[PDB]
């Protein structure tokens, strides 16, 4: 088919910054392009056809171009509103495909997470499981990586890594570290520590006694 | 031109059709013989 | 995930960490510790498959063993030329016994 | 003109024909 | 205004097949086309196939000319797609894309649906087990072993973290003094509080 | 204008007539002997009689939204059952008529003389 | 009110608007004025001889002198061809053809019978 | 001018030649079957 | 049009029938 | 490269495109696009014919274009130039038609009486 | 790509820019000029396919024509009931000529 | 001790235990028939 | 959930595993990988059989795994412990399979018997 | 092993033929 | 010993029965 | 035990095997003689 | 399947320099990634296998890591041979199944084109055809637009944008803007003309007479 | 050192099918699993199957199932892959990548092949045109209508553009006073200068 | 050492004999009476005569890469063909001698007396 | 060179090396001195009583005095189990057994026929 790609998956800009995005075809696709967008709540909207023509009630702020294979998306004066999830389609040739789209997430301010260790509740030993929990929060940017550790040795084994999107107030990332382990595994060792690197490694600790 | 062709074309039918009547009067009587006969 | 066989005391023993569940062959006996099932003795020739369940390093990670020994106490050599000489006679015999018949009758 | 004359000339050749037919009758009594 | 309006979420043991309903509203439903378009592995869009309302043809993708049936009850407006032997694969949010009649205006979808997600498991509506995490202050709170998606845990009546999925249960470990964790799914309101 | 909305368009490519109403209105209804005749169709404002030969002949209104369009009189005479009594027709007929009498006389002589 | 008489014979065509049975004559083809000074006009109707399909076929209008064609009724669409010693043929007229036909030929089929059984 | 009715018109007259045929045959048939 | 020779095949027919009969004529009386 | 075939019974005539079997196909009609819902009952397609009814030679004759699902008006090649003129129980014969009808008539008679006299006998 | 179709002076005209090439039907004549190509009078039925070749503004685009005309100077106007009477007193006729057969044999 | 041999020497006895009946029935029915 | 087959002709021991049909399967003695193109010319797998060759019960004998191409061998959850003894032109067979081959040929034996009394008369 | 049972079955059979002779015996003898 | 028995078994029912048997012979002439 | 078993075994296989011997000879001889009777 | 994903289709980074490159999949694909290096040539080899092990012959500074759905791949201390496309692959479930690719290409600094317009050749006039070329050139980024006027009038009919990777010697881009018109297309104007926009609008024309 | 070579470019007619040959060398053939990669769309690769040398057997992609059979000759070490009633879709550079015999070491391919470039179009050897290009200084070199891909064009015996394709014909936009344009295709080998 | 590489692994759980050659050496030939019974098979440095029950008896050397083994002489007496020649058994046996002698001559005197 | 020479009688065992026809014997069994002071050493051979599979039963080493094994040349593996009145049957032996057996049956076959045929 006429496979559809996008230079980046994600891009960051603050507000009243101009964006461009970029949208690339298998074959010439002759300016049967739309560009869609899709906010995080799940719903998604037209933006413009035909690589130039606006749709009707969508702000005259974005804007299309491009010729041939190459293609691309002008947002002007990015506001709040503007931050979603952006797709290119073709329309030369059936089946119609769509790119896997640039997520739109404003800029910061770079701060550094606050890593926070708890212990198993009470109620999990008694369960018979033991879930130690990691809460590395407000963190921006994206690059992260949580490193367990028992007893000074590692542990890559039942690891859930749960990450929050931007938030609308704070554009902030959260992060949520848990490891999976029974009452039995919990109580053969003492030291539990997660490890965090902003960009050095951030440390904190719980002892089990 | 054609127009007279109408007409003339018309005339013939009228005519022709009141040849018909007049043949199947003549069937008529004819036939009312035949069967006083047979 | 292996499911650990131990042969001890000439009794098979089919041992693991969670209680052991029969599914199909030797059904054995329970042995007074649970998680531990004897299959009989080793030259009985136990077989049969078990489900033991999962330990605290593998969750919910069921296993099944399908135990199958071959150990014959019953197993006898054949040797191709004996065998063979004694249905050749057995056939001789049997035809010379016919004969006998057929001149009888 | 041409209709007119297929016309009378099939006037002429329906009296010819009834005339012969009539004609051939009695010659073949 | 136009708009088209779909089903809701729905769970469907595998192997087994659902029909999904895009109701439209506010124009001449038989005068423009409907397209399926299928969101799955995180943010994919594809395009399964469209259907002509007016006449009942349809057209599909060869990767979904087995695994989709479009219907269309041109009475009460309303489209359907039926997902035949639906397998893990088909677990995404389906949407009904509006586009024109034509071939001058059918190759772009100005009107969308809202999406019905389906969860194709085989799990039940477990009730969730909550445990409180103790060391102004970091406090935690893990909601844990309940199947259906939707949950509400507030605090207090803080970081919602998107449920998860490591055994066939889901997880909120929701963070901030009583958290509240609601469940429509098995109808379980469980509150406690954050004593170290 | 003075209120005569009723036109004609002729000699189109096709034999026909068709009435046009002056007005783009929505049920512009046509009225015959002081009576309406038929309300506007959808989408299309003109009234169509037919083919051109079949001679309507009648009296014909038309109202749109407004008042009565004044009516028009239409008399039509593409006359089909026509023929031209000249000389050669009549002569034709006249011998053919002879000719015809002629030969059935002849057979009711015939049937009667041998019957 | 009544519509316009109209008679046709031949080639000649006469009209005449019974809207006013006594008032002045004035007689409009296609919205020119026709009529008066072969083609002429009738203290009551209009007499038009030389009838063509081209050269006179549209609108007609009646109307007393100062006035103009709008505040004269109706319009009289005419159209037409003429030939020469032509006449519409009605049904009626049809009918008495046949039954005159039918109704000599039985009568000398009948003398003829009669004549020849003697 | 229009052709379509004209040549109806003919195709009626030609129908009418060949009833008028066929019954003038049907009249002398039996006129001699009446004579015989 | 059809022409004035859809009148005439018919009178052609009938000219075929009629040369036929005489024919026929000529060939019994004579010949 | 299928050639266009269109027929016309009487008022109504009918366009058929069997050039794309598979897909559905749509019409175009002097580049404004026919068919599907609209005003016009008249014109209707289903699979590859488009019927028009009460066809008007003046107004309903020019260029006219099949193209399936999926393709764009515009890449169009293959055109019909269809001006055709149309009226009720119109129907074409020529002289051989009717020579072939007059003649089967003759034939049809000859041979019941011919059955008829055999019969007898 | 629509090639453009002329009718002028009661005889059709099919014009392109570029050499016309006769595919189906009307064989046509070639026109002094190269590219231009009458189908004959218009009331004949010109029927065909053909191909003219791409532009200045469309190179090598071809574009394929099916002139299709039906204006029938052979029409006749059917009349359902003067056509059923004429078939039905044919059929009668022939019926009485039958009967006067079998009458006479 | 391996069982293996011993059984098929078991075997091999009760093969040679059919023959000896057998050939007995053969000589005690041939004698039969000799004397008859 | 198919039991896994283990048949033993002499020295030879086959094992099938029909676990899964379609797919090529690989086999895995003891977290050795055992089969294909190796130095041993005693063991050979196709299909689903694996054909162990001058089998020795010290050396071959312990946990054995089929898994598909397209799997890891360490996500297997049938196992089969084969501790065989096999030895050279070895059957088994007990007291009543014996005590039918002894019925049968006697009554074979009495059958013939039967048979030629039966024709001589 | 097979055991001396394997021995066993071939006399036992043995015996019920003599048996069902000399029962054959004693019934063809008064009785 | 229990192989040794049935050996001595098997000669003194292998005489019983060719005794039993040529005198049921002897009686049945 | 079983090797004990193993010896009367083959005692038992080669003394049978010469009654066997025996029974043959005997046949021969009765045959010898069956035959020069018939 | 398990769709795998890459951040980004193309990062820059100057000699030196440490680069991460990311790869996601759509499940979680238990370690089982491998890490390949295309070179421009045509040849492709494999760098790491199993998130971590280094594949003889592959020099230690390449380096992964990763676990569950994501992966990287850190180069250390970039030199030239490096720039290539890096691909990851799955090895969880079959079919085994690649991502996009992330195509190195080295910084510089920033530059324009140098605009050079060309009338069509003598030959192609009487060939009867007219290809009126653009050769901007060495213009240092990626971002660049080819806007063709003629007689003061847009055209994008006929464009071919043939672009050429970074040069190994100066890393420079070098672009073709190509406008295919007939001979009498071309005598019936008189004025052409393309522009670039480097990231203002650079401006050269030539004149038929 | 070990080593996988390949075939080399081929054009095939579309509708026709193609057999592609990987022969192996430096190593055991029969020890190793070896499988075919296909790059097209630009970059897109995509595994199309492996076969197993030693047994024969072999595992596809449920896309490639239909479009190609593997079948291996042991004797010459060769790998093959025939390509079947290839259409327009299958013009790519197609791989063939060594890889583990058993399931531990299977699934990541060590040692790599050149590839084999596959153009798929109905088109013939069309000798090129060329033509000058005039106002250091600028100086161009158009080369127009060859159809088969390689061709070396220098200067005097520089950004030698890579080939485009508009028409069924490639074009080299030579840049830089002669111009020399080798044409290995239809053995063509012109030389013009650039004098405005 | 003194170049007795032959070895013997014995008592296994299967009935056999195996001799084990000290070399871990390519083609190592065994002899047998002073000339070579085989060269070493492929990965395998272990000759096996086979079960034990057979009663290997000969001479045995070896041979590797380095010079010949000093040969190990083997005798073997896993007697199968053994009886006990005790009172029970060799009563029995002339018991059953005395027996079968006694009915076939039983036989033969009924038939010379009957012929 | 020559082999050892080994006789074997019921349950003793008796072996002898004809390595060194006169010369001191020392006997090991299993790499351990066996012999001299039931079990004793000849001037020539071995004298072993009570022979076991599990007591005695692995190599054999043939050796003069003040010597170690590895000097002796070639190391005798002997195993056996031993019943009492037990021997070896050879094919040699089985078929005198067969040859006696029938030439005494068929001879007393003809006696008893002579016998009884007067
Ligand atoms: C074994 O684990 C399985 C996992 O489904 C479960 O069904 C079963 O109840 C467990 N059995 C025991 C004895 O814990
Ligand atoms: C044919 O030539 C005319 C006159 O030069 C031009 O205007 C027209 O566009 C050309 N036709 C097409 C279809 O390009
Ligand atoms: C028309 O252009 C086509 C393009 O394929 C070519 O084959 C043909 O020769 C051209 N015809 C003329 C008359 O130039």
């Amino acid at each position: 088919d006429i496979q559809m790609t996008q230079t980046t998956s994600s891009l960051s800009a603050s507000l009243g910054d101009r964006v461009t995005i970029s949208c690339r075809a298998s074959q010439d696709i002759r300016n049967y392009l739309n560009w869609y967008q899709q906010k995080p709540d799940g719903t998604v909207k037209l933006l413009i056809y035909y690589t130039s023509r606006l749709h009707s009630g969508v702000p005259s702020k974005f804007s299309g171009s491009g010729s041939g294979t190459d293609y691309s998306l002008t947002i002007s004066n990015l506001e709040q509103e503007d931050i979603a999830t952006y797709f290119c389609q073709q329309g030369n040739t059936l089946p119609w495909t769509f790119a896997g789209g640039t997520k739109l997430e404003i800029k910061r301010a770079d701060a550094a997470p606050t890593v926070s260790i708890f212990p198993p509740a009470s109620e999990q030993l008694t369960s018979g499981g033991a879930s130690v929990v990691c809460f590395l929060n407000n963190f921006y940017p994206k690059s992260i990586n949580s490193k367990w550790k028992i007893d000074g040795s590692e542990r890559q084994n039942g690891v859930l890594n749960s990450w929050t999107d931007q938030d609308s107030k704070d554009s902030t990332y959260s992060m949520s570290s848990t490891l999976t382990l029974t009452k039995n595994e919990y109580e053969r060792h003492n030291s539990y520590t997660c490890e965090a690197t902003h960009k050095s490694p951030i440390v904190k600790s719980f002892n089990r006694s | 031109d054609t127009l007279l062709l109408q007409l003339t074309n018309t005339s013939a039918y009228y005519m022709y059709l009141l040849l018909l009547l007049k043949s199947v009067v003549y069937f008529a009587i004819i036939t009312c013989c035949l069967l006083r006969r047979t | 995930f292996k499911i650990p066989i131990e042969e001890l005391e000439d009794r098979v023993f089919v041992n693991c960490n969670t209680s052991i569940t029969w599914v199909e062959g030797t059904v054995g006996t329970l042995l007074s510790d649970i998680t531990r099932l004897d299959l009989g003795k080793r030259i009985l020739d136990p077989r049969g498959i078990y489900r033991c369940n999962g330990t605290d390093i593998y969750k919910d990670k069921e296993s099944t063993v399908q135990v199958h020994y071959r150990m014959c106490q019953s197993c006898v050599e054949l040797d191709p030329a004996t065998v063979a000489g004694i249905i050749v006679t057995d056939v001789i015999a049997t035809l010379l016994l016919a004969l006998g018949v057929f001149c009888f009758a | 003109l041409d209709p007119k004359l297929c016309y009378l000339l099939d006037g002429i050749l329906f009296i010819y024909g009834v005339i012969l037919t009539a004609l051939f009758l009695r010659v073949k009594f | 205004e136009v708009q088209l309006q779909q089903s809701g979420p729905e769970l469907v043991k595998p192997g087994a097949s659902m029909k999904i309903s895009c109701k439209a509203s506010g124009y001449s439903f038989t005068g423009y086309t409907m397209n399926w378009v299928k969101q799955s592995h995180g943010k994919n869009l594809e395009w399964m196939g469209l259907i002509n309302p007016y006449k009942g043809v349809s057209t599909y993708n060869q990767k979904f000319k087995d695994k989709a049936t479009l219907t269309v009850d041109k009475s009460s407006s309303t489209a359907y797609m039926e997902l035949l032997s639906l397998t893990s694969e088909d677990s995404a949010v389906y949407y009904c894309a509006r586009s024109g009649y034509y071939g001058d205006s059918d190759w772009y979808f100005d009107v969308w649906g809202q999406g019905t997600t389906l969860t194709v498991f085989s799990a039940k509506t477990t009730p969730p087990s909550v445990y409180p995490l103790a060391p102004m202050v970091t406090l935690g709170c893990l909601v844990k072993g309940y199947f259906p998606e939707p949950v509400t845990v507030t605090w207090n009546s803080v970081h919602t973290f998107p449920a998860v999925l490591k055994s066939d249960l889901y997880t909120l470990s929701s963070s901030v003094v009583t958290c509240n964790v609601a469940h429509p799914a098995s109808s379980t309101t469980v509150d406690k509080k954050i004593v170290p | 204008k003075g209120n005569h909305l009723v036109k004609v368009y002729d000699y189109q490519e096709d034999g026909s007539v068709l009435l046009t109403c002056d007005a783009e209105a929505k049920n512009i209804t046509w009225f015959k002997d002081g009576k309406m005749i038929g309300f506007l169709t959808e989408d299309k404002k003109k009234w169509n009689l037919g083919s051109n030969a079949k001679d309507p002949r009648g009296m014909y209104q038309c109202k749109g939204s407004q008042n009565k369009s004044k009516p028009l009189q239409v008399y039509y005479r593409m006359c089909q059952n026509c023929i031209e009594l000249n000389a050669a027709t009549i002569s034709g007929f006249l011998f053919a008529e002879i000719v015809s009498i002629f030969v059935l006389a002849v057979g009711v002589y015939f049937i009667a003389g041998q019957d | 009110q009544t519509p316009y008489k109209v008679s046709i014979s031949g080639t000649t065509v006469i009209l005449t608007c019974p809207q006013y049975p006594g008032s002045e004559i004035l007689w409009q083809h296609n919205d020119k004025n026709i009529g008066g000074d072969n083609i002429g006009s009738d203290e009551d109707h209009l007499s038009l001889k030389e009838f063509s399909e081209l050269e006179q076929s549209g609108y007609y209008v009646c109307y007393p002198r100062g006035s103009k064609p709008e505040d004269a009724n109706f319009y009289l669409y005419l159209r037409a061809r003429v030939c020469e010693n032509c006449m519409e043929m009605d049904v009626m007229s049809v009918a008495t053809i046949v039954i005159v036909d039918i109704c000599i030929t039985g009568g000398l089929l009948l003398l003829v019978y009669y004549w020849s059984k003697n | 001018v229009h052709t379509e009715k004209v040549n109806m018109m003919s195709l009626t007259v030609l129908g009418l030649r060949m009833l008028f045929a066929k019954t003038v045959a049907v009249n002398f048939l039996l006129t001699a079957k009446l004579f015989f």
